[PDB]
């Protein structure tokens, strides 16, 4: 099969010359495999189901079926199984969405944006600290490439930031798992609670997760690199980054750290607070003096994962369902901000600053739909997925500690300002004079952004459509006697 | 120029054109 | 499995040989002959190193 | 704990301070171009023995007289004792950002030092190699690298505290009818 | 085999025209690749961690020794291919490329000092190898005495090696004086505790590993390293290097070393930081191999390090190896050949190499994030290794420093891939001549190991299991 | 906030002030050896002046460890600043 | 003598395309504020203004928040409180 299929590869290649048409393919029939996967997933069961070893001693190259295990896991429960689906819905968009606009070298940009989702995806298999860490740490030269070599003015300063920060935040996780190893000799997700290090030990561990988890959500005050990576970054790029990456950290949250340091946890759950409660309130309002359309879009990611990481903390099953939820809808909805600032305004116009925007509604009616439709998505608007997962999300950092959650909702007013402040200058108004018309949106940017609103929409009507796979999971991590 | 804010970023710039603001409504 | 190292061993040799034709600047099946040489070189490392690591295990068994 | 002499311990620090200070003038002015002589070496010399001085006592001062107030040894005075020495350091900048900046960033470095242990090397008996590690035997106090599969409920009521789901009796038996 | 090489190498050479030289070498080559592969049975001596005394206890024989004669005659096959194959056969490339008459034989005679060091038991054979392995490497830097900078490279070297060579022999003398002993076997645990021996050891571990250039005494070896010829700087800089770590690793005499300790600091931060502002090619690699020296300077500092030292020292020489590699036939894509001994000296001048050559670009790429320790890679891998090993033994400060010096030298590794993949304006379209076929396989292999030999970790930590336990 | 905090404080504690700490310490330990003519000479007394400041640093260290830290942070400061 | 190979022959690089006709006219004085702007952490200072900033946000508002957050920790139980019961547990 791989033979043949690599034989097919080849021909395809060498007859048409452009490899965009076979990826395409591919990752459509990795999310049909997965929709199979999910329909023979049992629910009745908190086990985790499809596992697999690789790199087994005594089958390097096969699947390990030894009675000892000294390779890497992978396998699946409800909650990677939900971001699972989340990846294979939005590689497809990712391949997509730069259909057009790329011109040279072409090959290898759709090869690097398809081995960025293949790894996030494998990242979301990861049974053990080691095959998470690799996968975690594999994107990262990926990413530099990627933006290196297809960003805008700015993206060697941005291939730096998104090597560098994210090194360094890992780095520290890294020291955590090392310790965990030498400590335990055991690195696997399966039965990591049942370990119970000491107190001390346990906080000592938790410092390096949670640096990592700062870099990577991010959080104030180590956000800064996100809006420099954003803003340089191809559309495929800011996509991934924006949907699917800062996931991982939300992700890593639940299944590399409440588990396994349940009492420092608790101990530390304060400080994580007023962490989450300063990115929520900082970032929000310096999103209202920015002039860069990406930057601004990009800033807004950073307090509703401020919102998220206060429901995923909050040691209540509502949080933690609200934050899962906060997560997908978010993965729905920026990707389409991404894709009208920085797929469909930047390749009609090739700027990003918010001066030379004025009064689209005049000749692009559509688009203004759209930008109004995602603006009121992105602040909440119920029926919408992230009303859901910001509600649930306030609900949960309101019982954990009724002063900081309640501060928390003033979250719903400060997006509401600097996303509609953006949206009322791009909308009203009379047409830009420094801009000369130009197509209204195409069938395939309108494709796009109506299966991003289809999904909000379904998941905003009916959150309960989620449950099936994440009833355990809303009671696997909570720590009450 | 005018107010305590503008002021304040005097030091910041070094080569971009020191502007008296006006409220453009007025 | 022996045969699915022989085969990954193989695979590894075909790489090699993939990676000296783009690095000459030459095309993927620019002398076919040598694909099948480096695989199966490649192959009888990874032969040696998986009859190594059986006699290991072996020992490590015999002392019990 | 009992108390450092932080006036002799210090008199000791100046001594040394002095000592390397003049060690390093010597060595400035055998390795400069241009002429030199045998007095030029302090004329030369940067002030480099004023640095080494400054550093010595500054550290050593506030590092005894930080643990003495606080009847405690740990980092957090080796935290204190760089910031007194950042605040030597960066005075030679004379510049205000400048020497906040080295106070509290040599003052952090040094926390970090005196966190880890305050040493470059290891303390053997401590480490983990040298220690009871693995899974405790039968009802055996847990210690600092040992596993356990489940710890006593007393201990985590005293170490978390009670409140926001601490508690002393599982809430299911508590609330149980008879 | 390699006394015997040695002796007939002498013999044909002096009897052969300067012609004949390449062909030469390449005969040496596969005879050395035959040795590899029809003595390699020999490790089974080594089942379950026998250790053998040999030539009335000078020399010792375990799997560490023979695991890195493997490495040292692997290290041989790979340098000496570079000079009995031109990598193009134009007229310029015979100019650049030429191994001398006596080159051969100064290697294989440098190669047996450092196996010699490798084995010594006693504090003779020590200093009778390490001499004969600085001798070499002197004239090793000699041999291409039409260049200035080599020929004062090579005073500089005899000069700063002698007095080590004199630190050394004083430092055995001394321990000759307390215990009227030359062997460290003599050492137990009850003399470590009775006697101080503490100074006469760090002596001796010092004068070792300033040979090596470890801080603050490292400018020398770096202008050593700038200043000669390109396919001397990649042997020099390695064989030294493996055989000083390798016997120090196995001697075991700075356990705990405070000073050792602080040292290793100072040469990973001197390491990562002065690597920051360097363009020329050389001295970038030079300060890399610096800070590889210092993570290697941590294992000193405890017991059993063998996995985590044999892991680093391979996956390292792998990754310099590819990288001289590289740099070597990127020489003909450039637009200025600045002289005929160092053909590429800045940085700058690999700018916009992947319009020429994309998949050497690809090669760079994957040796650059090796060295900065990205996973899969096998730098990922020997770095979780090394931090393993200090974590278990207590070195907090140190692991942290490691991790600060790893971010700082990951900027000067990426100066390397950042410059290559940017745009230049007039890029090749054809060219009649290809590389040759050997030195690129050689490359690929290289490459394809650093990418793919995570695959083997569990099956190579099972054989080691049962030969190193 | 967005000015001086985001663009000012974060980045100098990140990106920008990093950088200008780095070039400094950077271009103060190359020129360790910078005006120098004779490399001869200076590697030798380099190599006197490692091993005379070694063994004193090593007296300090029996007689009392923490006087040594100043020393070791000054030395630091001499070498990178 | 030593010049790269003869046998090599290099013409421009070319990235290709349509060039599409330009539907931006471009303001130079919205350009350079734009460009100031976006590069404001090149020319930051630590002046009295901007360091009162920095203490207010990266030193005061954390302690404040954190002070409230390790008070109030446990302190308050709702779930179906009735008349006279005590809201706080400390
Ligand atoms: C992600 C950020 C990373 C930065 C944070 C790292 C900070 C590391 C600090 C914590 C830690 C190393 C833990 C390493 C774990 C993995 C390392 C993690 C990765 C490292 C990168 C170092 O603890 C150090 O703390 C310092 C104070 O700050 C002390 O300073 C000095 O204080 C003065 C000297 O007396 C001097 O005046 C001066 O010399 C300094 O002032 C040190 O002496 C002390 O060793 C603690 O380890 C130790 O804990 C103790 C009791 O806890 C353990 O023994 C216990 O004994 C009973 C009670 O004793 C318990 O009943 C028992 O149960 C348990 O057996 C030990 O066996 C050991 O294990
Ligand atoms: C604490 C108490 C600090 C008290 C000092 C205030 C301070 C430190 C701010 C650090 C904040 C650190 C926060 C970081 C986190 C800390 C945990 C900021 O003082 C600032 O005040 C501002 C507003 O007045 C000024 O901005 C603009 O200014 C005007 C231009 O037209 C407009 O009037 C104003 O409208 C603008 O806005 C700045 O110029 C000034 O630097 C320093 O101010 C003073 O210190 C001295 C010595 O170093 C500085 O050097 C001095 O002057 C130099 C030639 O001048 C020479 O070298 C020398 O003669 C001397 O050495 C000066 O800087 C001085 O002024
Ligand atoms: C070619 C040129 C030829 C020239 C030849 C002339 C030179 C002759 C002698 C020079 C020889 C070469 C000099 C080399 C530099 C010497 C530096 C040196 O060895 O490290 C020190 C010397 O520890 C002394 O106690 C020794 C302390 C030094 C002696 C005191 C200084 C006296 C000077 C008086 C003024 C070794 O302790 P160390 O690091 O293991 O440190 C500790 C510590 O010793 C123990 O507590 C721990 O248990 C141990 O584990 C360890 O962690
Ligand atoms: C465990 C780790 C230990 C070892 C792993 C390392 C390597 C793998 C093991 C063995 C490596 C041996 C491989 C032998 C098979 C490799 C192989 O196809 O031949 C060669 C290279 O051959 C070595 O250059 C032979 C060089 C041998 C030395 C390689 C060591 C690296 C490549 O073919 P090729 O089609 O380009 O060769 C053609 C053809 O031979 C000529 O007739 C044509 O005229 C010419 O155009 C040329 O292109
Ligand atoms: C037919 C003859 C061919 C043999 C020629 C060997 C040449 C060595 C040349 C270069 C060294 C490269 C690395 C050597 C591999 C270590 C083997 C071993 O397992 O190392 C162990 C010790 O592990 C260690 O310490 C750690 C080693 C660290 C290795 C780091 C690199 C890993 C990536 C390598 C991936 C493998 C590629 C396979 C391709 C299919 C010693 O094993 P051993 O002493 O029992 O000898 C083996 C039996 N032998 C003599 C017949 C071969
Ligand atoms: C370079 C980065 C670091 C690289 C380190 C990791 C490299 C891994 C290489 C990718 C290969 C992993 C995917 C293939 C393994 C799965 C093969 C398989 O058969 O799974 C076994 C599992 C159980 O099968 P079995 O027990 O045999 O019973 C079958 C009953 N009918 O059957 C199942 O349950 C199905 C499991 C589905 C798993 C979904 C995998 C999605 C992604 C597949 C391709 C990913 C490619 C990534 C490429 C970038 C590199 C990361
Ligand atoms: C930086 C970049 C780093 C890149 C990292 C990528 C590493 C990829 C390593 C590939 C090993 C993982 C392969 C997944 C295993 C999937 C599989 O099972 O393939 C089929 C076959 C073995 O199958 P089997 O053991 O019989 O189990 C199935 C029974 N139902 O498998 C085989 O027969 C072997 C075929 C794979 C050969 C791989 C060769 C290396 C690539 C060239
Ligand atoms: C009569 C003399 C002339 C004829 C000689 C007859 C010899 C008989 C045997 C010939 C070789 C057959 C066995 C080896 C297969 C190699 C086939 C080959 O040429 O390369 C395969 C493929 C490119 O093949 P090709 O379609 O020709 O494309 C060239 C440019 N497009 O390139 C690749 O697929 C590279 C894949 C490498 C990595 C794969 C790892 C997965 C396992
Ligand atoms: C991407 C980049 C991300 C990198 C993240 C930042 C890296 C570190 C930056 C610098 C931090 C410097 C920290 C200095 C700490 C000062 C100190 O003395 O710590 C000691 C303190 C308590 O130690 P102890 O003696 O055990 O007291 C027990 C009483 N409960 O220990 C503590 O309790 C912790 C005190 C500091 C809390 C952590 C600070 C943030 C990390
Ligand atoms: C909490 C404090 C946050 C605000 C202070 C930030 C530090 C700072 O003041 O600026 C960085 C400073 C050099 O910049 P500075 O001179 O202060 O300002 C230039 C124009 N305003 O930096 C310095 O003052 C130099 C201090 C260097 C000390 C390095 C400590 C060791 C580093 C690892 C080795
Ligand atoms: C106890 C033993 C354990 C070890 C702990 C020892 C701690 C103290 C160690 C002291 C050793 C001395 C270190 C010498 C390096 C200092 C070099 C230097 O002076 O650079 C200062 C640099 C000034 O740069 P400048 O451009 O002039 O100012 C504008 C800044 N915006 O100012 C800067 O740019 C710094 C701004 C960055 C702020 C910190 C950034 C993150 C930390 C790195």
């Amino acid at each position: 099969i791989l033979l043949s299929s690599l034989y097919l590869f080849n021909r395809i290649l060498a007859w048409q010359g452009n490899v965009k048409h076979f990826y395409l393919f591919a990752s459509n029939l990795l999310l049909l495999f997965i929709v199979v996967l999910y329909i023979n997933f049992n629910t009745f069961s908190n086990s985790f189901q499809f596992n697999f070893e690789l790199f087994n001693s005594l089958n390097p190259f096969g699947l390990s079926n030894s009675d000892i295990s000294n390779g890497l896991l992978f396998g699946i429960d409800g909650l990677s199984l939900t971001f699972i689906l989340l990846t294979v819905l939005l590689i497809p968009l990712t391949l997509l969405g730069n259909w057009y606009n790329i011109n040279f070298n072409s090959n290898l940009y759709y090869t690097l944006v398809l081995a960025i989702g293949l790894v996030i995806l494998l990242n979301f298999w990861a049974l053990d600290y080691i095959s998470f860490y690799i996968l975690f740490e594999a994107t990262l030269p990926l990413l530099f490439i990627l933006i290196h070599i297809y960003g805008s003015s700015d993206s060697e300063r941005a291939s730096f930031y998104v090597l560098m920060f994210t090194l360094s935040g890992s780095l520290f996780m890294l020291l955590s798992i090392v310790v965990i190893s030498i400590v335990l000799n055991t690195t696997n997700f399966i039965n990591h609670n049942l370990f119970v290090l000491s107190l001390d030990l346990q906080t000592i561990i938790w410092l390096g997760l949670f640096i990592a988890i700062m870099v990577k959500t991010p959080l104030f005050p180590i956000h800064v690199w996100l809006p420099v990576v954003h803003s340089e970054s191809p559309l495929a790029g800011s996509m991934i980054l924006a949907g699917l990456i800062l996931k991982l950290a939300l992700y890593a949250i639940l299944r590399l750290l409440l588990p396994l340091l349940c009492e420092a946890q608790i101990l530390y759950t304060p400080m994580i607070y007023i962490i989450s409660l300063l990115t929520i309130i900082l970032t929000s309002l310096a999103t209202l003096r920015q002039i860069d359309l990406k930057v601004i879009i990009a800033y807004s990611s950073i307090s509703h994962m401020g919102i998220a990481i206060l429901g995923v903390c909050s040691n209540t099953s509502l949080g933690i369902y609200g934050s899962i939820v906060l997560g997908v809808a978010h993965g729905f909805v920026s990707p389409a901000l991404f894709l009208i600032v920085g797929g469909i305004l930047y390749d009609r116009y090739h700027i990003r600053i918010v001066n030379y925007y004025k009064g689209l509604t005049t000749y692009m009616p559509q688009l203004a739909t759209y930008i109004i439709i995602l603006s009121f998505a992105n602040i909440g608007t119920p029926l919408t997925g992230n009303f859901t997962g910001e509600f649930l999300s306030l609900q949960g950092g309101f019982i954990r500690n009724p002063i900081i959650g309640g501060i928390s909702c003033i979250s719903v007013l400060l997006a509401a300002i600097y996303q509609l402040k953006l949206t009322n200058k791009l909308t009203g108004g009379i047409s830009s004079i420094y801009m000369h018309r130009t197509n209204d949106v195409t069938i395939r940017e309108k494709f796009i952004m109506n299966i991003l609103i289809i999904s909000t929409l379904i998941i905003g009507i009916c959150p309960q459509i989620m449950y099936n796979l994440l009833y355990w999971t809303v009671n696997n991590y909570i720590y009450i006697i | 120029i005018r107010a305590s804010f503008d002021k304040a970023e005097e030091p910041m710039l070094g080569d971009y054109p020191d502007i008296d603001p006006f409220p453009a409504q007025l | 499995a022996l045969f699915t190292s022989l085969v990954g061993a193989s695979g590894l040799g075909f790489a090699t040989k993939f990676l000296s034709n783009k690095i000459r600047l030459k095309p993927a099946g620019y002398y076919p002959l040598g694909y099948v040489f480096s695989g199966v070189a490649w192959a009888g490392l990874g032969l040696v190193l998986h009859n190594v690591h059986q006699h290991s295990l072996e020992v490590l068994e015999k002392k019990k | 704990f009992h108390p450092y002499n932080t006036l002799g311990l210090a008199t000791q620090s100046a001594m040394v301070g002095l000592g390397a200070g003049v060690v390093a003038a010597a060595a400035r002015n055998s390795l400069a171009t241009g002429p030199r002589n045998i007095l030029t070496t302090f004329s030369k010399s940067g002030g480099v023995v004023t640095i080494f001085t400054g550093a010595s006592i500054a550290y050593v001062f506030t590092y005894c007289s930080a643990a003495n107030l606080r009847e405690r040894k740990d980092g957090w005075n080796h935290m204190w004792a760089g910031a007194a020495t950042g605040a030597v350091l960066g005075a030679r900048t004379k510049l205000v950002p400048a020497f906040i900046g080295w106070t509290v960033l040599c003052g952090a470095a040094c926390g970090l030092f005196g966190w880890t242990g305050a040493r470059f090397n290891a303390d053997r008996k401590a480490s983990l190699e040298q220690s009871p590690k693995g899974f405790v035997q039968e009802d055996a106090h847990q210690t600092f690298w040992e596993v356990v599969h489940r710890r006593p409920l007393s201990l985590t009521v005293e170490q978390l505290g009670e409140g926001r789901g601490i508690n002393a009796v599982p809430i299911a038996t508590a609330t149980e009818a008879p | 085999m390699l006394i015997l090489a040695i002796i007939s190498l002498i013999t044909f050479v002096s009897m052969s025209k300067l012609s004949d030289n390449r062909a030469i070498i390449r005969l040496i080559n596969i005879y050395l690749i035959l040795v590899l592969v029809l003595d390699s049975f020999l490790y089974l001596l080594f089942l379950n961690n026998q250790t053998y005394t040999v030539m009335g206890e000078l020399l010792i024989f375990n799997s560490f020794t023979f695991y890195i004669d493997m490495l040292i005659y692997f290290i041989m096959i790979v340098i000496s291919s570079l000079y009995g194959y031109n990598l193009y056969n134009n007229n310029l490339y015979k100019t650049l490329f030429e191994p001398k008459k006596e080159l051969i034989i100064l290697f294989l005679i440098n190669i047996l000092g450092a196996l010699l060091i490798v084995h010594s038991n006693d504090f003779i054979t020590l200093f009778v190898a390490i001499e004969l392995q600085s001798y070499s490497i002197y004239l090793i830097t000699a041999i291409y005495n039409s260049s200035y900078k080599a020929s004062k490279a090579s005073m500089l070297y005899f000069f700063m090696g002698g007095i080590l060579s004199i630190l050394i022999a004083y430092s055995i003398n001394t321990y000759y004086s307390v215990l009227n002993s030359y062997t460290l076997h003599s050492l137990d645990s009850l003399i470590i505790n009775t006697l101080d021996l503490n100074l006469i050891l760090i002596a001796l571990s010092l004068g070792l590993l300033f040979k090596i250039g470890i801080a603050p005494l490292h400018k020398w070896l770096i202008s050593i390293y700038e200043n000669t010829p390109i396919l001397i700087t990649i042997y020099i800089s390695l064989i030294p290097k493996i055989s000083i770590l390798s016997y120090l690793v196995l001697s075991n005499i700075s356990i705990n070393s405070l000073v050792i300790s602080i040292l290793a600091i100072l040469t990973l931060l001197v390491g990562s930081v002065g690597g920051l502002l360097q363009i020329k090619i050389k001295r970038l690699l030079a300060f890399s191999g610096l800070t590889n020296a210092g993570y290697m300077m941590l294992l000193l500092l405890l017991n059993n390090n063998e996995f985590s030292y044999l892991y680093y020292i391979t996956q390292y020489s792998i990754s310099h190896l590819a990288i001289f590699m590289i740099i070597i036939f990127s020489i003909y894509y450039i637009n200025y050949i600045n002289n005929q001994y160092n053909p590429i000296i800045y940085v700058n001048q690999l700018k916009g190499l992947i319009h020429d050559n994309a998949y050497l670009v690809l090669s760079m790429a994957i040796v650059v994030f090796s060295f900065i320790g990205i996973p899969p890679l096998l730098g990922f891998f020997g770095k979780l290794n090394i931090l393993m090993s200090i974590l278990n033994n207590g070195y907090y400060f140190i692991s942290i420093v490691l991790i600060v010096a790893s971010l700082i030298s990951a900027l000067y590794y990426l100066y390397l891939l950042n410059v290559s993949i940017q745009d230049k304006n007039n890029i090749l379209i054809n060219s009649n001549e290809t590389v040759s076929s050997v030195l690129s396989y050689i490359l690929s292999s290289l490459i394809i190991l650093i990418t793919f030999g995570f695959i083997y970790n569990s099956l190579i930590i099972d054989i080691f299991n049962v030969y190193f336990n | 906030i967005a000015h001086h905090v985001d663009k000012g404080s974060l980045y100098r504690l990140g990106p920008v002030g990093i950088n200008r700490l780095l070039n400094k310490a950077s271009y103060n330990v190359i020129n360790l050896s910078s005006n120098t003519r004779s490399s001869l000479s200076m590697n030798s007394m380099l190599i006197l002046i490692t091993i005379v400041s070694l063994l004193l640093l090593v007296l300090v260290m029996n007689v009392n460890f923490i006087i040594v830290i100043p020393v070791l942070i000054s030395i630091l400061y001499i070498l990178f600043s | 003598e030593l010049k790269p190979s003869s046998a090599i022959q290099r013409g421009p690089l070319n990235k290709g395309g349509w060039d599409a006709p330009h539907a931006l006219h471009n303001d130079g004085a919205i350009d350079r504020y734009a460009h100031w702007r976006t590069f404001y952490q090149e020319r930051f200072k630590y002046t009295r203004a901007t360091g009162k900033s920095t203490l207010i946000f990266l030193v005061a508002f954390p302690a404040l928040i954190g002070y409230v957050a390790y008070q109030s920790e446990g302190l308050f139980e709702f779930a179906g409180k009735r008349r006279g019961e005590s809201v706080t547990t400390r």
